């Protein structure tokens, strides 16, 4: 009666800091997009600048 | 395990929900697989802190979409281009927003650098 009745983190490590692993590789799953963004956004919008550029030549 | 409990004759809402907390900041890929299927039988506000807690924008956006929170779903294609954007996929959300501001800054992601097919963007609006 006392056991369960009386009742109603023993080794904080693989029991909590494993959360660094999910958290770890997701931060590197983070990376990308951002850097990918401008890199590609670069080679692009500029191709645009020539888009309009050639739009001024032919037309003239 | 839930992989079975959800098919039982006695499946509820909590299942699909918690199931996502796993598909979330863990197994990406399939995570969408799930939602696209089980969107009705599930929570949504809590999930977003398991969603924004996993930047699965591709799926994280669809949530907002059906959630009808377009203002945010649309935003998910402002700092998350390659990830969830879908040419016209962005074209049918904006119209159901009450704030017209997003548009103008939007022209940017499209008009700013997005040429041909930014004007078609000018169409519906």
């Amino acid at each position: 009666x006392x056991x369960x009745x009386x009742x109603x983190q023993a080794d904080r490590l693989t029991q909590e800091p494993e959360s660094i692993r999910k958290w770890r590789e997701e931060q590197r799953k983070r990376l990308q997009e951002l850097d990918a963004a401008s890199k590609v956004m670069e080679q692009e919008w500029r191709e645009k600048a020539k888009k309009d550029l050639e739009e001024w030549n032919q037309r003239q | 395990m839930l992989e079975a409990a959800l098919g039982l004759e006695r499946a509820h809402m909590g299942m699909f929900t918690e199931l996502a907390i796993l598909y979330s900041k863990f197994k990406p890929q399939k995570m969408r697989e799930h939602l696209e299927l089980f969107w009705s039988r599930v929570n949504i506000p809590k999930v977003l802190r398991a969603a924004e807690q996993a930047h699965l924008w591709a799926e994280l956006v669809f949530l907002y979409d059906k959630y009808e929170e377009y203002d945010n779903a649309i935003i998910t294609m402002m700092n998350h281009p390659t990830d969830a954007w879908k040419e016209g996929q962005f074209k049918d959300i904006i119209t159901k927003v009450a704030n017209v501001e997003l548009y103008y800054r939007a022209i940017q992601f499209y008009l700013e650098f997005k040429p041909l097919l930014l004007n078609d963007l000018l169409m519906v609006l």
